[PDB]
């Protein structure tokens, strides 16, 4: 079964470079171009280029001429995308993709996506602050403030409270750190938000109380 | 570059509705147009190539049409797993270019936002910062507006907002507008209020408190 596996997420500082890889299995690797597309947070799709693994020939979007290099390693069925002189807008999920025609159907195959975070910030766990209720139903939550990089997870009551929960998409503050709020509704008649930040190993259960 | 322009950027429909979505190229591109579907947090799934030919596994209710500069994607009977964003793309000339998305959302009855207000926590004031949060829970449609006031001085900047996706059980939206200021500036003012305006409300609604 055709599969394309991408390298793991990365954080880079402005001006650095990143080399994302895309390993192909399940088909003849030298017969089909590998295409790279990116999507910045909340935006659309932008095309970077393709490389033909048969001959190593390339074509790039002019918007990246001089910053992007695409190479192949046929022996291990891997295509690479190296983006140099990284800037803040370069923050996006990067996808590799190919398209084949077996049987008689054209089929498309995609990687799982590689998050490239360009930021002068450094890894930091979040500080969790309670959002206590203030007098038929009550609302409460947690303010997960000042963490880097993404992502942070929030659960309530160790996973028992899934109903009426709204965890908001994170916002990037001018300080380069992320923050999101997570809220829940409960009748006016305990409650603990479980916050975990894998990049900093920060795990904080905070009980909310009025 | 060839510009691909999609319209509308969003649309509210219902299951069974017949949805039509357009895509226009700044130059004639023959039949070399593709359509993609994408779910949030997932890679795109290719739907159409050569303007009208479906990819493997793409249900027949997805049909493509067009030639030259005007193109169309048609969903004959909208099914619940079809709510997603849809991109067209040309590949007649380089660089390959996409249009912006056409997000396809669930229509439902108007809902007024339940407005709540939270003060900065003491754990946060001991830390030296101040974060006040205005919550807008369960409303429809997505469009809304929140405005802050400290001692009835209208606030500009140092306030950011985040809107969740359509709830899986009631298709409603929720918003969090977060206003952030110095502990010094927070103590220096008395009453705080956030004004919420939403077409499901007959007049502006305001929740407020007094500390600092
Ligand atoms: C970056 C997006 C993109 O543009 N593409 C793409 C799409 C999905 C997955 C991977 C690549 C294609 C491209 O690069 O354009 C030439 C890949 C080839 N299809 C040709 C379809 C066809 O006609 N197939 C049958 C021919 N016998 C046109 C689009």
């Amino acid at each position: 079964q055709v599969q394309l596996v991408q390298s793991g997420a990365e954080v880079k500082k402005p001006g650095a470079s990143v080399k994302v890889s895309c390993k192909a299995s399940g088909y003849t690797f030298t017969n089909y171009d590998i295409n790279w597309v990116r999507q910045a947070p909340g935006q659309g799709l932008e095309w970077i280029g393709w490389i033909f693994p048969g001959e190593g020939s390339t074509k790039y979007n002019e918007k990246f001429k001089g910053r992007v290099t695409m190479t192949r390693d046929t022996s291990i069925s891997t295509a690479y995308m190296e983006l140099s002189r990284l800037r803040s807008d370069d923050t996006a999920v990067y996808y590799c993709a190919t398209e084949l025609v077996k049987d008689y159907y054209a089929m498309d195959y995609w990687g799982q996506g590689t998050l490239v975070t360009v930021s002068s910030a450094s890894t930091k766990g979040p500080s969790v602050f309670p959002l206590a209720p203030s007098s038929g139903t009550a609302a409460l939550g947690c303010l997960v403030k000042d963490y880097f990089p993404e992502p942070v997870t929030v659960s309530w009551n160790s996973g028992a409270l899934t109903s009426g929960v709204h965890t908001f998409p994170a916002v990037l503050q001018s300080s380069g750190l992320y923050s999101l709020s997570s809220v829940v509704t409960v009748p006016s008649s305990t409650y603990i938000c479980n916050v975990n930040h894998k990049p900093s190993n920060t795990k904080v259960d905070k009980r909310v109380e009025p | 570059d060839i510009q691909m322009t999609q319209s509308p950027s969003s649309l509210s429909a219902s299951v069974g509705d017949r949805v039509t979505i357009t895509c226009k190229a700044s130059q004639n591109v023959g039949t070399n147009v593709a359509w993609f579907q994408q779910k949030p947090g997932k890679a795109p799934k290719a739907l159409i190539y050569s303007a009208s030919y479906r990819y493997s596994g793409v249900p027949s209710r997805f049909s493509g049409s067009g030639s030259g500069t005007d193109f169309t994607l048609t969903i004959s009977s909208l099914q619940p797993e079809d709510f997603a964003t849809y991109y067209c793309q040309q590949y007649n000339s380089y660089p390959l270019t996409f249009g912006q998305g056409t997000k396809l959302e669930i229509k439902r009855t108007v809902a007024a936002p339940s407005v709540f207000i939270f003060p900065p926590s003491d754990e946060q004031l001991k830390s030296g910062t101040a974060s006040v949060v205005c919550l807008l829970n369960n409303f429809y449609p997505r469009e809304a507006k929140v405005q802050w006031k400290v001692d009835n001085a209208l606030q500009s900047g140092n306030s950011q907002e985040s809107v969740t996706e359509q709830d899986s059980k009631d298709s409603t939206y929720s918003l969090s507008s977060t206003l952030t200021l110095s502990k010094a500036d927070y103590e220096k003012h008395k009453v705080y209020a956030c004004e919420v305006t939403h077409q499901g409300l007959s007049s502006p609604v305001t929740k407020s408190f007094n500390r600092g």
